[PDB]
């Protein structure tokens, strides 16, 4: 990835100015609920002057990090996809349930990872992803053996490292993991990437057991879904209580969203606390509101 | 009138979660 100079920013503003332009087309029907791209935009645009400010006289130093190139790349890459998303959907991007919208909501997801990470990476505005402290002891010592202080590596680099502490039993078996870690969807691995995934799949002892039944092999979980995807998509089984689903949560990032069906007739969203999300699952089984994986008969046993 | 990246202030409306029911 290129050098990162005041130029290339400036590029990266007016392409972002023409996604928010875009979406305020009152045709789009657009939801303000998270994740929302006429917040998510400003707000990287507002933490990218933080930066550029912190480091005014030291863009030369600010330039040349390594995290900070890759993600004015991608954030570049992103905003091109999503301009090129509008030309290309053209009357479709005005349908919900159309392809073009659905992946205008998964950019919207994507954008809000990139933003959550880079205000995790430069809080406050300046770089301290060396000194990142990863949340699990044991999924911390890891990183650091295998990577040090870096911030950022190269998936086939963590794909490397972590088959040598956990074996990754297949091919596609790595596309899913990849698919699951790499959140926003650049080929690189962050130690905050790497922070999200190892809390929603702790214990690190058994880090891709537990991600194998909690989402490799379960109807339940949801890739890339939002708050309103999930109500929408729980919509045809309000007359089946019990019927859940759940997924990560956009705005705790590092916590899941379990979406249920009550008895009354609602559709609630729980983030559980205090527990992990195997208990909560298998409580919620056990107490009558966790039955129906995205509406099946049968449930995981997660025993 | 179509805000433009700058003039744009969030407003960070929230989704509703509520609590676990066990
Ligand atoms: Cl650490
Ligand atoms: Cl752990
Ligand atoms: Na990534």
């Amino acid at each position: 990835p290129g050098t990162v100079d005041k130029k290339m920013v400036e590029k990266c503003w007016k392409l972002m100015d023409k996604v928010v332009r875009l979406c305020q087309n009152p045709k789009l029907a657009l939801k303000n609920s998270p994740p929302y791209i006429l917040d998510l935009l400003p707000d990287t645009y507002q933490h990218l002057r933080t930066i550029l400010s912190r480091y005014e006289g030291k863009m030369e130093t600010l330039g040349e990090n390594e995290y900070f190139r890759v993600f004015m790349e991608n954030l570049m890459k992103k905003t091109k996809q999503t301009i090129s998303l509008f030309k290309e959907g053209k009357e479709r991007m005005y349908e919900e349930n159309s392809q073009p919208r659905r992946n205008l909501t998964k950019l919207s997801l994507i954008f809000s990872h990139m933003l959550a990470e880079l205000k995790g990476i430069f809080p406050s505005g300046l770089f301290q992803g060396d000194t990142f402290r990863i949340t699990k002891a044991d999924a911390a010592e890891f990183w650091r053996k295998a990577f040090g202080e870096k911030t950022i590596v190269p998936w086939k680099s963590f794909r490397q490292a972590l088959h040598e502490v956990h074996p990754i039993s297949s091919g596609l078996e790595a596309m899913a993991l990849k698919s699951t870690i790499d959140l926003t969807c650049n080929d690189y691995i962050s130690v905050f990437e790497f922070d999200i995934f190892t809390r929603l799949f702790q214990p690190w002892s058994s880090l891709l057991r537990n991600w194998n039944s909690l989402a490799v092999t379960h109807p339940g979980y949801m890739a890339f879904l939002t708050y309103d995807e999930v109500k929408a998509r729980l919509q045809k089984f309000i007359h089946k209580p019990g019927s859940y689903i759940f997924r990560l949560s956009c705005t705790r990032l590092g916590q899941w969203a379990i979406g249920y069906v009550t008895a009354d007739g609602n559709i609630l969203q729980t983030i559980p606390h205090n527990k992990p999300l195997f208990q909560a699952l298998i409580d919620g089984f056990r107490e009558g509101f966790y039955l129906f994986p995205d509406g099946r008969n049968q449930n995981p046993d997660l025993t | 009138h179509v805000l433009s990246l700058d003039q744009i202030r969030a407003i960070r409306n929230t989704n509703e979660y509520t609590e676990g029911p066990t």
